[PDB]
């Protein structure tokens, strides 16, 4: 998901996400500690990767231990 | 025709300004005025803990056993507490821009202020407990309608 | 031609197969010749041949022909591409015949490849295969 | 300035509260024919006789209604943009030129220059434990 | 906000001036080739970050770079909220 | 059990859930602080 | 004739004068058919639409009239005639060399081949086909017809085209087409059907002597045969020139159900079905206002309908759905996608052939297919639709229209819309994987199922059962159910179930909601890509610059992907997940709780055992009780006489990984590595003339979606393929 989609989608609809909280009663109380947008693109590509080496290195362990200590 | 231009982001729709809703939206404790922010507290606390403790009190994993009921109680206790927590520590940290964002036609109070956010989460505080034990005391007796039998 | 390995005549699992052999092709002798025709290398446990690559004539033969089968026509269509590429840029239409075939052209030079190695060792020593590393302008870096 | 505004009924592309508490942005000009026209924030609407109030909230969308929608099909050339503090001010971009021209004055500003070759420029070598980049010859 | 780099390739075409929609460039006096104003940037407060510019700078090596860089804010980072 | 105390039962919590509250609350005033002091 | 094809780049002006490098390859074949590209002028536009529908046409005839051939030379058919249980029907004979020589699919009678799955002998069960030849001439009359409209086309292009006014007269178009195309032709195939169709059809019930059974022209004039049956049907007594219809209660009837000598329906059903719709939609299609002076204006009538919060309605519609076609395109492409998938979703519950539900083979191949290709274009028609939005559009005749209403406030519907999305989404998910923890964590109570805590949906319930009873108050002229699914009995035919009630119990609340779930955000990224195609609130030049196009720069931070097709991509990809997931749910049900065997007691004894009340709640259990079932033979599924078609699944994987290959990775590393090969060849002397560059982001993007999914599809098409032959 963080790999294919890119930036210049992402960003549309935080515009309208903001347009929210600015019109509804009873919660436009709050404000906002710092203006949010969208992620920065390096940093997407830094997470995707992140998220790809964590996914691969959980299961191939836990296959691995679990077949040598059950069939040994 | 728009509140002030029709050109602005806000629309004229029959639902953010039909009489009826505006009349019952300005007289809620957080904006009806002649009362204090403490019993805005009050109220808001009373309110809060007299509802939510059900969402747990038969629904939590002790839900059949023959005590869950002092058991959501003080779910209920810490829940409310740490509201608080979270409300007083965002006033510890409050004054960046310091208002509320307005649409209802006046400013609301001058509840928008540090020591008056301390003492709204005092009085929270105090009616939360407040409702939580009243609405305890309701569930008590579960023959609280047997008694009756109606 | 060790490592354990039986001969394919006397490996008796071998002719096992062969019996029942699944004669493939429309003729019934198709398997069956083909396992008499596997009798002259070695087979193993498995069954099967594994084939022995040295020089050493138990084996030499059944890879280097093919192997020089292979040189040989290889180097005859890239001689006659790289000659082909050669003689069209002599035209001045050059992007034109790029996708449009000279036949009449194009055949004589498929047709004249039949020399291509020892000639190719001319060039060698010519030197007519190479440009020279600052002549070649394509600039790296 | 003026005060009147185009046909438009209404739409949710509007302002915010960054709006009218940070900056506005104003343009003007002279459209003596009210044609409909597009707007940048979805929707469209049709322009008034004479002076035409256009206030908006960032810049880019005055710059493509001057540019590709203005002279480029209207031929209206005076359409004068200015920015608006969040105090009440009223401040002074444009025309930084008078006459849009993008070329020409009789001398302009000379503000710093660079006329450097490129093959020999600095390498991270040279310029250490400075503040500064290949800008410096 | 960003950086901007002006070279001496600039023919004087003038096509950058008319493709940033950021108003970031003027054509000052010059002297050298038959350009006689060459491009330069007075108000880079406003870059965007967009480099359509040197799209349109037909030069070889386009005459024009823009050094993208670190110190952003609400006009760089370009919101309308 | 074995021959420690209770300790193992109840001090998960306090780590595991309280530390990280104040962590994070004293992290955020942080982030927020005035100048040119901070705490 | 001939001196014109090999001058390519005819049809543009730019690509015709050389191939400086590779890229001018590409655009080849990218801008061959919108022409609409070409100049400003419409009747060219019109005239070069009509020869290509021509074309496509005959396209269709022949590859219809060629299967033809094949089933009559090469298909075991007609010896399948005389059974069609015993014998599996089989088609393209496999030829005799090396490789292919195992594959004889031998389905009895020594008749080996392909054993196929189409189910054309069943349109041959009810068409009632006896010998090959008649199907020979069919072939022919299929080909001469390709051929002669497609003479038609070059003729009405080259010698006599039509004019500019011959194209926008909608009005004539649905009269014409809805009266004479559709009432006519179905009237007609009626007409066969009673004449010859249900004739066959009661000489199959007891081995007739199938040859032996007269041809048509023993009933054209000969009407003894004819008045054996059917009393009334003695000519017809003609009694409509009586107006009385009681006579013909022979033929003419309404039964509505399952026939069990047929394995289909009662088609005399069909037959009357098809009278009552062909009259039906004549009379409807007669409406519209033409040359007489009588009839509807019909931009009148979309102006009257306006009001308070209409604006002023659906004023100014016409100038779109005429001068633009884009817009038609889009609309009809949409419709047709519902259609098709309502469609799958309909044929499995009334077979409308012979011998359906008992040929447990045909069913899901034929219902998959059409659902697939059901949101494949239904996508291409919101495609469609956003492509009209950046060329076809109107500032002047679009003021405050119902169109125009919604372009103002786009912002609130889609941030409530990105709401509902959100709370369906996790409200269904995180629940389910709430319940996978508690079944992984010893806390079994916490689970939903029937045995756990409760959930039914009583709707579904309650909509099934009023539709149980229908028949004497609701449908007095009606005999039984319109189908058994809802209600009725169990009907079946040998030991192998045809139709019984479906169960829906607590799985099913779940499934349903994250159908509705995906279908919310699909439509979200293909709503939000039509409203936000023209201006968005960052870059107010998107239609001022097209809709094909990477990024904008690092403007921004980063604007990459914010064209529209990008939309449509993300999209596609979503309603791939749906249709699959879809697919799953279908198949394990028919095959958990509705298809197995049956004993004498009329047991059915289902394939896997109802597997949903048991694992179907849980992740793990998904993988586990399906794809174990789907994949434990096709590891062994080769290696003899009928099994040795070692499928492309082991194959598709490869596929897969080389297409996910082009998605992560950018460009200029590969026209790196280009230009180091092109330094080593140019120092061979080798260089090619024609410089080779790397693809285009935009072009490897496409590929690399192409090559996703066609590996996803080819291998589960594999899948349940080799699951059906397991069992079928
Ligand atoms: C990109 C991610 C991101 C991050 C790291 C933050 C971080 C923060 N937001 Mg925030 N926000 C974001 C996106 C983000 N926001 C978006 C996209 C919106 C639009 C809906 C908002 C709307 C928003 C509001 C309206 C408020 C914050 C607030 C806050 C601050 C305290 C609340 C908190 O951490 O979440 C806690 C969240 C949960 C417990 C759930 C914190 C600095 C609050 C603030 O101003 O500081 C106190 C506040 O009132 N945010
Ligand atoms: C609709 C498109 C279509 C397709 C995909 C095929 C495909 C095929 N046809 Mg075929 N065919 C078609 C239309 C088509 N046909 C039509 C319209 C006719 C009638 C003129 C035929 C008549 C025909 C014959 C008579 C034969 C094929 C055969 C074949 C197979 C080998 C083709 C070959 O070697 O040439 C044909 C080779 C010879 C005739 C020798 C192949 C599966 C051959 C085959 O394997 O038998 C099914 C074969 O003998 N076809
Ligand atoms: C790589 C070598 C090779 C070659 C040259 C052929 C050649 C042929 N195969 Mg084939 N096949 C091969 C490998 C090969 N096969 C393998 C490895 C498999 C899987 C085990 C198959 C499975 C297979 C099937 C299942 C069928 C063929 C068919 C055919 C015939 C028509 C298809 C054709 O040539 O293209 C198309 C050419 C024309 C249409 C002309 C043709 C004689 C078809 C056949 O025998 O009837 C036509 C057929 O139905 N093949
Ligand atoms: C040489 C490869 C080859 C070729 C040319 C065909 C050609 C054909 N197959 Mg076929 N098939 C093949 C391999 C092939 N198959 C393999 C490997 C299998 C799996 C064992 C099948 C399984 C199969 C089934 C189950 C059916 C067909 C059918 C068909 C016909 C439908 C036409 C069609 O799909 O148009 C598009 C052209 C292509 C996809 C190519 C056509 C004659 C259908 C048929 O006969 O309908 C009457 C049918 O029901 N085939
Ligand atoms: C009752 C008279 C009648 C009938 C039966 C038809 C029938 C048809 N018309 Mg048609 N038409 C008619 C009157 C009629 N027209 C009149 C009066 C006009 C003038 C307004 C037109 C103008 C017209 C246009 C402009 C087009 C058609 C097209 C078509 C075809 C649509 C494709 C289809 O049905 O797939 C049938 C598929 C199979 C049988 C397989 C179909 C053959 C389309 C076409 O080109 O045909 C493909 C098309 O674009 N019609
Ligand atoms: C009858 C159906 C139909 C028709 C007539 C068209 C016709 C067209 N499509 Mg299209 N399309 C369809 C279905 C259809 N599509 C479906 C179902 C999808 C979704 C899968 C798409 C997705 C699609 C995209 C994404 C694009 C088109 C484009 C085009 C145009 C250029 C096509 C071309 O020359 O290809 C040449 C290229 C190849 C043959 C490869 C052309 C007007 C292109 C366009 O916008 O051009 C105007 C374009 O970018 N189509
Ligand atoms: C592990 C797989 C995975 C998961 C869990 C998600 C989860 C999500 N995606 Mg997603 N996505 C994925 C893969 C995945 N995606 C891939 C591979 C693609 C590219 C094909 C996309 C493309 C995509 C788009 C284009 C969109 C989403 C959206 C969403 C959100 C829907 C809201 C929801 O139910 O929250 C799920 C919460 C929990 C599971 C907890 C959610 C955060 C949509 C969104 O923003 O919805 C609000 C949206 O617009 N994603
Ligand atoms: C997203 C849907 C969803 C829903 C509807 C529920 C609903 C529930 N969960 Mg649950 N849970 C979920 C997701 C969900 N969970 C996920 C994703 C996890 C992480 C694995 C958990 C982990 C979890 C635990 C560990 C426990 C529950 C418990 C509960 C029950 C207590 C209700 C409660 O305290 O609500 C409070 C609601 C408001 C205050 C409002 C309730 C039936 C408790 C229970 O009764 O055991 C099943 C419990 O011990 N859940
Ligand atoms: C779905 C589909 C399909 C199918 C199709 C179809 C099946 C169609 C149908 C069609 C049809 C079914 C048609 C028909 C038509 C007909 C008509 C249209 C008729 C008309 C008639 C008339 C016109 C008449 C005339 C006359 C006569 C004859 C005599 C004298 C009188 C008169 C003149 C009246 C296909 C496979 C392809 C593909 C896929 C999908
Ligand atoms: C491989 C690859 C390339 C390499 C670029 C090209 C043009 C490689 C194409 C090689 C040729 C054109 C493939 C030809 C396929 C045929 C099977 C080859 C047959 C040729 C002989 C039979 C004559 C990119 O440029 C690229 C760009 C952006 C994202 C991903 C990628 C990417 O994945
Ligand atoms: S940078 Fe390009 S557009 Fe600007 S003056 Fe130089 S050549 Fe002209
Ligand atoms: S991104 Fe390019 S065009 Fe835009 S302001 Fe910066 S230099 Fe000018």
């Amino acid at each position: 998901m963080f790999l294919i989609s890119w930036r210049g989608y992402w960003q549309e609809l935080i515009e309208t996400l903001v347009w929210a909280h600015e019109r509804t009663p009873l919660a436009s109380l709050v404000r906002w500690k710092d203006k949010p947008v969208a992620m920065s693109i390096v940093q997407g590509r830094l997470v995707g990767l992140a998220h790809f080496t964590v996914g691969y290195v959980l299961t191939y362990a836990a296959f691995v231990i679990a077949s040598t200590a059950g069939k040994f | 025709p728009s509140r002030r231009d029709p050109q602005i982001g806000n629309l004229e729709t029959p639902i953010n300004n039909s009489s009826l809703v505006k009349w019952f939206i300005n007289n809620l404790p957080a904006y009806r005025p002649g009362i204090t922010p403490l019993r805005r507290g009050l109220e808001v606390g009373m309110a809060h803990g007299y509802w939510l403790l059900g969402p747990f009190a038969k629904l939590g994993p002790l839900r059949d056993t023959d005590v869950a009921n002092i058991a959501g109680l003080l779910a209920t206790l810490g829940m409310v507490v740490i509201s608080t927590l979270a409300v007083s520590l965002y006033a510890a940290t409050d004054p960046p821009k310091p208002v509320a964002t307005v649409t209802v036609p006046n400013p609301p109070d001058t509840f928008d202020t540090t020591e008056g956010w301390n003492t709204f989460a005092s009085g929270f505080l105090i009616g939360g407990v407040g409702g939580a034990v009243v609405a305890y005391f309701i569930l008590a007796n579960i023959e609280l309608i047997q008694n009756i039998f109606k | 031609v060790g490592a354990g390995l039986v001969p394919c005549s006397e490996s008796p699992e071998f002719i096992q197969r062969a019996a029942s052999a699944r004669n493939t092709t429309a003729d019934p002798n198709s398997g069956q010749k083909r396992f008499e025709r596997y009798a002259q290398e070695l087979c193993g446990p498995e069954g099967l041949p594994h084939l022995i690559v040295d020089g050493r004539l138990n084996h030499a033969g059944d890879f280097l022909i093919p192997s020089i089968l292979f040189l040989y026509i290889a180097g005859w269509i890239g001689w006659v591409g790289r000659a082909y590429l050669q003689e069209i840029k002599k035209r001045d239409n050059t992007e034109l015949r790029e996708v449009i075939i000279d036949v009449p052209t194009a055949l004589p030079l498929m047709l004249s490849g039949f020399t291509w190695p020892l000639a190719a060792v001319k060039e060698l020593l010519s030197g007519e295969l190479v440009a020279k590393d600052d002549e070649i302008p394509v600039s790296p870096r | 300035l003026s005060g009147q505004t185009p046909i438009f009924g209404g739409s949710t592309g509007g302002l915010l509260t960054k709006a009218f508490r940070e900056e506005k942005y104003v343009i003007t000009w002279t459209s003596p024919k009210e044609q409909v026209f597009e707007m940048p924030t979805g929707g469209a609407a049709i322009m008034r006789q004479g002076p035409n109030k256009l206030e908006l909230a960032r810049k880019e969308y005055c710059i493509a209604l001057g540019g590709q929608q203005l002279r480029a099909k209207f031929r209206i050339t005076d359409y004068k943009i200015y920015r608006v503090y969040p105090n009440g001010e009223v401040q002074y971009l444009h025309p930084s030129d008078g006459v849009f021209p993008e070329k020409v004055n009789e001398g302009r500003q000379k503000v710093g220059y660079v006329d450097r070759n490129i093959g020999k420029n600095p390498d991270p070598a040279k310029l250490k434990f400075s503040g500064m980049t290949t800008y410096n010859a | 906000s960003h950086s901007v780099k002006i070279y001496d390739t600039c023919i004087g075409c003038t096509q950058c001036v008319r493709a940033c929609p950021t108003d970031v460039l003027e054509m000052v006096p010059w002297d050298g080739c038959k350009a006689g104003q060459i491009a330069a940037s007075p108000r880079t407060e406003d870059c965007v970050g967009c480099k359509r510019c040197e799209t349109a700078c037909p030069t070889d090596f386009l005459s024009i770079r823009v050094y993208l860089s670190n110190a952003e804010t609400t006009r760089s980072m370009g919101l309308a909220y | 059990m074995f021959s420690a105390s209770f300790l193992p039962s109840i001090l998960v919590p306090l780590t595991g859930l309280v530390f990280p509250a104040i962590a994070m609350a004293l992290l955020l005033i942080y982030v927020e602080r005035e100048d040119p002091s901070g705490i | 004739s001939f001196e014109k094809w090999g001058q390519p780049g005819h049809f543009d002006r730019t690509l015709a004068k050389g191939p400086k490098t590779t890229t001018w390859i590409w655009n080849l074949h990218a801008l061959a058919h919108d022409f609409d590209t070409h100049t400003s002028d419409l009747e060219d536009i019109s005239r070069k639409i009509f020869a290509a529908h021509f074309g496509q046409l005959a396209v269709i005839f022949l590859w219809l009239s060629g299967m033809e051939f094949h089933g009559a030379r090469f298909s075991n058919y007609e010896a399948w005639l005389s059974d069609p249980i015993g014998i599996k029907p089989s088609a393209q004979v496999v030829w005799p060399i090396v490789g292919q020589d195992i594959l004889n699919a031998d389905v009895g009678g020594g008749f080996h081949g392909i054993q196929i799955t189409s189910g054309l002998f069943q349109v041959w069960r009810a068409a009632g086909f006896t010998n090959s030849f008649q199907l020979y001439v069919t072939a022919i009359g299929g080909l001469v017809a390709a051929a002669l409209m497609l003479f038609a086309g070059w003729f009405h292009y080259h010698k006599r085209a039509p004019k500019l006014e011959w194209f926008q007269n909608a009005e004539s178009m649905l009269n014409h087409h809805l009266a004479g195309l559709l009432g006519l032709g179905c009237l007609s195939w009626a007409g066969h059907q009673i004449h010859v169709a249900l004739p066959v059809n009661k000489l199959l019930d007891a081995g007739v002597a199938p040859k032996d059974i007269p041809l048509p022209h023993e009933f054209i004039l000969n009407n003894s045969l004819m008045a054996e049956l059917y009393p009334s049907f003695a000519k017809g007594l003609t009694p409509f020139w009586t107006l009385n219809w009681g006579q013909y209660a022979d033929f003419l009837t309404f039964k509505g159900g399952l026939n069990p000598v047929t394995g289909g329906l009662w088609l005399t059903d069909t037959a009357h079905h098809h009278l009552a719709l062909a009259v039906l939609f004549i009379v409807a299609g007669h409406m519209y206002r033409t040359n007489w002076g009588i009839g509807h204006s019909i931009k009148e009538i979309l102006e009257n309908h306006k009001g308070p919060f209409t604006g002023d309605g659906h004023k100014g519609l016409y100038e779109n759905m005429t001068t633009s076609w884009h817009a038609q395109l889009g609309t009809n492409l949409a419709m047709l996608g519902s259609l098709t998938i309502i469609v799958a979703h309909h044929m499995y519950a009334m077979p409308p052939y012979p011998y359906l539900a008992t040929d447990y083979a045909t069913a899901l191949s034929i219902f998959t297919h059409h659902m697939w290709i059901g949101g494949f274009l239904i996508v291409g028609g919101a495609a469609h639709a956003t492509i009209f939005m950046v060329r076809d559009y109107d500032p002047a005749v679009n003021q405050n229209n119902v169109l125009d209403r919604v372009i103002r406030h786009r912002d609130a519907i889609i941030s409530h819309l990105n709401w509902v999305c959100m709370f369906l989404g996790f409200h269904s998910f995180g629940l389910y994987i709430h319940n996978d923890t508690m079944q992984a964590l010893g806390r079994p109570q916490d689970m939903f199922s029937d045995t756990a805590i409760q959930l039914q949906p009583v709707f579904a319930q309650f909509v099934q059962n009023i539709h149980t009873l229908a028949p004497g108050s609701t449908a007095p002229n009606a005999l039984e159910p319109v189908s058994y699914a809802f209600g009725g009995g169990v009907v079946a035919v040998g030991g192998k179930i045809a139709m019984m009630p479906i169960a829906l119990g607590t799985a099913d609340f779940m499934i349903h909601h994250i159908h509705a779930f995906q279908i919310h955000v699909t439509v979200l990224i293909l709503l939000k890509g039509f409203l936000f195609a023209r201006n968005s609130r960052l870059i107010p030049d998107k239609a001022n610059l097209g809709f094909r196009f990477p990024c904008d720069g690092p403007g921004r931070g980063g604007t990459c992907q914010v064209s529209g097709w990008d939309h449509v991509f993300l999209g596609l990809f979503w309603m791939f997940n749906t249709i699959a997931i879809a697919v799953y749910h279908f198949s394990w049900k028919m095959q958990s709780d509705v298809w197995g065997t049956i004993d004498p007691d009329g047991t059915i004894a289902h394939i896997t055992g109802g597997n949903f009340a048991m694992s179907a709640n849980t992740i793990n259990g998904w993988l586990r009780d399906y794809q174990w079932a789907q994949a434990a033979q096709v590891i062994q599924s080769y290696g003899s006489a009928l099994s040795a078609y070692g499928l492309l699944f082991l194959g598709a994987h490869f596929v897969w990984a080389f297409s996910l290959m082009f998605l992560f990775s950018g460009r200029g590393y590969w026209q790196e590595l280009i230009e180091s090969i092109v330094w080593a060849h140019n120092k061979l002397k080798v260089a090619p003339t024609i410089q080779p560059r790397a693809l285009s982001i935009i072009q490897g993007r496409a590929v690399g979606v192409a090559h996703y999914l066609l590996g996803a599809i080819v291998t589960i098409w594999a899948f349940f393929e080799a699951r059906i032959i397991s069992v079928g």
